[PDB]
């Protein structure tokens, strides 16, 4: 894991929206998982997945869709 | 009927479009940018 934190730590702040809602992110996503960290000027938020809990929660979302979790990532 | 619907709904597709699927994949329907491919024991008799 320690990796996507030291990633995380490098990557810039981006921009994002939704329907007069809108977010400042930054992810790092690799073949071994993500880590993301969010805000919304007022708040923070934080997540890591490994490689387990994206294929446990990809098929939970996506009963019949049988990828190893590198193509979910990559996508 | 419902088998087609059950299958369509646990994925969360809209049925015709789902069918759409079904066509492409069934019906040799498949464009250039479609790769499907299929499974079938013979012993078992289970295809997918």
């Amino acid at each position: 894991m320690e990796e996507l934190e030291q990633g995380l730590l490098m990557q810039p702040w981006a921009w994002l929206q939704l329907a007069e809602n809108s977010l400042l992110a930054k992810v790092f996503i690799t073949k071994q998982g993500y880590a993301l960290l969010v805000s919304d000027l007022q708040q923070v938020w934080h997540e890591q997945v490994d490689t387990s809990v994206v294929s446990q929660r990809a098929k939970e979302l996506n009963k019949r869709l049988t990828a190893p979790p590198a193509a979910f990532l990559c996508h | 009927e419902s088998e087609i619907s059950q299958e369509a709904d646990d994925m969360a597709m809209e049925k015709g479009k789902y069918v759409g699927e079904l066509r492409k994949a069934l019906l040799s329907g498949a464009g250039p940018a479609d790769v499907y491919t299929f499974n079938f024991s013979k012993e078992s008799c289970y295809f997918f």
